[PDB]
């Protein structure tokens, strides 16, 4: 029941750089017997956690002198003197001084330029709503950084109901798909359909619409 | 080297059981104390089962409690976890891993095994043409899509023109809808492109063999 | 049960799929219920040497 | 307490 918080979430970075990763823990990490069981993992997509520093700040066989371990208590961070392409994959902490518990991970990415989505929103289908269903599906293409906030807006009132997101893994940029799921009859009761994304490159949301009737 | 292959994941419906196994090389197996660990399709990591060295003791969290039950044969170099009454929410990749000699912690991990527990049933997916909204005069570039929905289990694979037409596809991954799997894909081409050219999805499920192709006509 | 196939000749759908049922008629609402689902309306027809049903727009 | 759920220190 020891909680585990991972700072930052991601963390893009250009090869050379120096990274820095926290790890906070709801209590001490001190055990009885005087040492902290704080550990540091790499995980690559498709393959499971390997290990790294062990017990704060021990590296772990055959991981490089690149990374290094340390903090006490309950804060604690994972440093990378000089980023390389190897290094990229979720980071996560763990503690094995009560019952197991993992950090949510952090994410070292490579860094690029920041980039707008270009947004494109699609009604239901005349195939779909035949059937008696309705999805209205919104993309939000090659986009940088990923952090990017959508909203789904039906004759002015957004609508977070029924609303089911994906995002592609990382040209370097992201994209994402938001889709409003609706039955035909809910569809049909409004007619004025906006999917708005928000993301870092400007003030203003991207406003992509749509009339029922059209 | 240390090395630990799981097997035995698959699908099970809520209720049921499966058991995983843990194979173990390159190290005296009967020294250390072995673990169970998940992954749950968000990604994160949860603890599911301690078993000391010699077998003797079982530590388990509330969430598994009463319906897990780690096991090994040291004489076999094998470690074991029996699932019961499984639920949604134990869906999920499981690796073992060791406790190291000198420290508690989780040295090496295996590559996984996963399970799925649902009781949908096979499901061939809808595919809807995702097309612009009429009327652009514009000239811009169009970007279009294919709407897979309804499908189990997974897997999908989706092509655009049988491969032909690979630059500027965005194929996301498939989310859990009404109990059953969707995924999208947008392709993005020049105005003078379609509707002039045709453009189609191609989209397969291997468990329902179903290999359709939609193509995608203007509003 | 026994394994039935579905022709989907459509305007803009075409291909294959398929269901294992106890018989043809039980196949056969799975295969409506489908075309249904993917918006086709077509004549239907059915080769039994084959078991194969096929759903054919006009 | 030496073993437990998180392992042991031998």
């Amino acid at each position: 029941n020891i909680v585990m918080t991972q700072t930052p979430l991601s963390l893009p970075v250009s090869l050379g750089d120096q990274a820095s990763i926290s790890c906070r823990s709801s209590q001490s990490l001190v055990h009885s017997n005087g040492n902290t069981y704080l550990h540091w993992y790499l995980q690559k997509p498709g393959q499971s956690p390997k290990l790294l520093i062990y017990t704060v700040s021990n590296r772990f066989s055959g991981v490089p002198d690149r990374f290094s371990g340390s903090g006490s208590g309950t804060d604690f961070t994972l440093k990378i003197s000089r980023v390389e392409a190897e290094d990229l994959g979720v980071y996560f902490c763990s503690q094995s001084t009560h019952f197991p518990t993992f950090g949510g991970g952090t994410k070292l990415e490579i860094k690029r330029a920041d980039a707008a989505p270009t947004v494109s929103i699609f009604p239901p289908s005349s195939e779909q709503l035949t059937s008696g269903g309705a999805s209205v599906v919104c993309f939000l293409n090659n986009f940088y950084p990923k952090d990017i906030n959508v909203k789904w807006k039906i004759d002015g009132k957004e609508r977070q109901n029924g609303v089911l997101n994906s995002w592609t893994d990382q040209d370097s940029t992201y994209s994402m798909s938001s889709t409003l799921t609706l039955t035909k009859d809910e569809y049909e009761r409004h007619n004025s359909y906006t999917c708005e994304a928000t993301h870092k490159t400007s003030t203003s949301p991207i406003v992509k619409s749509f009339n029922r009737n059209e | 080297d240390v090395k630990l292959v799981e097997s035995g994941g698959g699908l099970v419906k809520p209720g049921r059981s499966l058991k995983l196994s843990c194979a173990a090389s390159g190290f005296t197996f009967s020294d250390y104390y072995m673990f169970w660990v998940r992954q749950t399709p968000e990604q994160r990591l949860e603890w599911v089962a301690t078993i000391s060295d010699g077998g003797a003791y079982t530590y388990y969290p509330d969430s598994v409690k009463g319906r897990f039950t780690i096991s090994r044969d040291n004489a076999k170099n094998n470690l074991y976890l029996q699932m019961n009454s499984l639920k949604s929410e134990d869906t999920g990749m499981y690796y073992c891993a060791r406790d190291p000699l000198e420290y508690y912690g989780m040295d090496y991990w295996g590559q996984g095994t996963s399970v799925a527990v649902s009781s949908a049933k096979t499901t061939a997916p809808s595919v809807y043409p995702l097309a612009p909204v009429c009327g652009d005069t514009t000239g811009s570039s169009v970007t279009l899509g294919c709407l897979v929905k309804g499908y189990f289990p997974e897997p999908v694979t989706v092509t655009w023109n049988s491969g032909s037409l690979s630059s500027g596809v965005h194929t996301f991954p498939a989310v859990l809808q009404s109990d059953l799997y969707t995924l999208s894909s947008s392709v993005n081409v020049t105005s003078s492109t379609w509707p002039s050219q045709s453009i189609t999805c191609n989209v397969a499920h291997p468990a329902s063999s179903t290999k359709v192709d939609k193509k995608i006509v203007p509003r | 049960v026994t394994t039935y196939k579905l022709v989907i000749n459509g305007k803009t759908l075409k291909g294959e799929t398929t269901t294992k049922a106890v018989d043809a008629a039980t196949a056969e609402k799975v295969f409506k219920q489908y075309a249904n689902d993917n918006g086709v309306d077509g004549e239907w027809t059915y080769d039994d040497a084959t078991k194969t049903f096929t759903v054919t727009e006009k | 307490a030496n073993g437990g759920a998180s392992g042991q220190v031998k």
